[PDB]
């Protein structure tokens, strides 16, 4: 036996997690994925700020559903892509 | 004579003027204004007197003194009552948020210091089982806070901090503590603190799922703490493992929930002790000089520089020959300011919006003293932030302007 063993041993991981974004402050809407957007923090809603209204889509990446429906009525892209919107 | 006799402790006269001036009609608003006054002077004076000192303990004390004088005072010869307590409580609201030449206001760090000084196991200034008490009497100081935004957040880091490394008394402690500030400041207002509480508990019980899952098979057990980003201040620092087999974990996580990204903060975690403080619990390298062991696998060498020169620097190893030991936050603070920034640019959005949704149609004359009501709660902003707010959201879409001979901000939806 040393003293230069560094053993396997109890270990205390530690990890984030959130909503699939690469959030920076995702475009339609200056809030995290995880707290309440822009019109529902205005009014204070009821829902849960921590899931409002989380939706995904077809490439399996997140949006705010209220902030992506608003952004579906008048452009036809995905808003974090511009690809076409699915 | 109300002057003269409120600012004096003894004897009838004090008595028998509250009699008389409970009689008339401008009496007792008169005492309640002097009263407010001496308060303001003896609550100003007591926390000025700590200077280049700045204990917390002592400021606390300080505020409740003050605070354990006049409540007293008024039980003994006044009487119980609201408008002297309501004065009390406007004054030293008045007094907490300092105003100093030279310094700007240091008081919700010395208050989450405070907080945080009765939470550690260390325990120096504060003990268990008196704390109740200490954090029972901290409300009244957190009710007089300003920029309970400042305090909130330089209470969570140091939260955060302190229940990742385990240097937290008790966790009970930590909880009651959270409601505490909770009902003083607001639910809504902590949710994210108590969160950022919640990750260490839920995660705790949620290892209880992960044993299993690492006995279930082999070839892919361990703690975990995962932890809800948009709460958590921390981040991976942008660091080896004591048992090194975190895919598992990973993998553990999604599968339990198909709907959650995650990543690891190799950084924070920690491993346990003693080989046969007795300490080798961070960043177990296991191999020489201390740069050498940045010839790890494929890992981000930021913090690989990082968690070497902290291993070299500790206890454990003991440039010309090397060996291992035969046996065993203000800067911070006003960092976080520039979080405190972005966050008060987001929250005055929310506020502008609502304040649009009332009037669609205003200028920036009225807009002072309506966006103060519509943000005491949390913060006292200042005129160069709203224009802030105001002037990107013109360009935001969030709001228009037309007119050439006044001003104007009209909403935009
Ligand atoms: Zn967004
Ligand atoms: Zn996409």
């Amino acid at each position: 036996a040393g003293k230069k063993r560094f053993e396997v041993k109890k270990w205390n991981a530690v990890a984030l997690w959130a909503w699939d974004i690469v959030v920076d402050n995702c475009a339609i809407c200056r809030n995290h994925i995880m707290d309440l957007c822009i019109e529902c923090q205005a009014n204070q809603a009821s829902a849960t700020s921590e899931e409002c209204t989380v939706a995904w889509g077809v490439c399996n990446h997140a949006f705010h559903f209220h902030c992506i429906s608003r952004w579906l009525k008048t452009r036809q892209v995905c808003p974090l892509d511009n690809r076409e919107w699915e | 004579e109300c002057h003269n006799i409120i600012r004096q402790e003894k004897k009838n006269d004090m008595a028998n003027m509250y009699v008389l001036l409970r009689a008339v009609s401008t009496g007792l608003p008169h005492m309640i204004q002097e009263l407010q006054n001496h308060i303001h002077d003896e609550g100003l004076r007591a926390t000025s007197n700590l200077t280049q000192e700045n204990m917390p303990t002592l400021f606390v004390e300080s505020v409740l003194e003050v605070h354990g004088k006049f409540v007293q005072l008024i039980n003994t010869v006044l009487n119980g009552d609201q408008h002297f307590m309501s004065a009390l409580d406007k004054a030293l609201t008045s007094v907490v948020n300092y105003r100093e030449p030279k310094s700007v206001c240091k008081a919700p760090e010395l208050l989450a210091k405070y907080c945080d000084n009765l939470l550690k196991k260390s325990a120096k200034g504060m003990t268990e089982n008196e704390v109740e008490d200490r954090l029972t009497s901290f409300i009244t100081v957190f009710k007089y806070i300003d920029d309970k935004d400042v305090f909130q957040k330089f209470y969570a880091r140091m939260l955060a901090k302190r229940l990742i490394h385990g240097l937290s008394m008790s966790m009970d402690s930590e909880e009651a503590m959270i409601n505490k500030l909770k009902q003083a400041c607001g639910y809504e207002f902590t949710s994210k603190l108590h969160r950022m509480y919640t990750d260490m508990s839920v995660s705790a019980d949620l290892n209880n799922k992960f044993n299993n899952f690492i006995k279930n098979q082999d070839t892919v057990s361990f703690q975990i703490y995962v932890l809800q980003a948009g709460a958590w201040p921390l981040t991976q620092a942008p660091p080896q493992e004591l048992e090194k087999s975190v895919q598992m974990f990973e993998l553990f996580y999604s599968q339990h929930f198909s709907g959650r990204k995650l990543t690891w903060l190799h950084y924070l975690c920690t491993g346990e002790v003693k080989m046969n403080v007795a300490m080798v619990t961070t960043y177990q390298m296991a191999v020489v000089s201390y740069k050498e062991l940045q010839d790890s696998t494929q890992m981000n060498e930021k913090e690989l520089t990082k968690t070497i020169k902290s291993l070299l620097d500790v206890k454990m190893i003991n440039e010309s020959s090397f060996s291992l030991n035969m046996n065993f936050t203000p800067q911070e603070m006003e960092q976080t300011r520039s979080a405190v920034d972005e966050d008060r640019k987001m929250y005055l959005q929310a506020a502008i919006v609502r304040i649009m949704k009332a009037r669609k149609v205003l200028r920036h004359n009225a807009l002072i003293q309506e966006v103060i009501s519509q943000s005491r709660a949390r913060f006292n902003p200042s005129i160069s932030m709203i224009k802030k707010c105001i002037e990107v959201l013109i360009d935001k879409q969030y709001i228009e302007r037309s007119q050439a001979s006044a001003d104007e901000y009209s909403y935009v939806a």
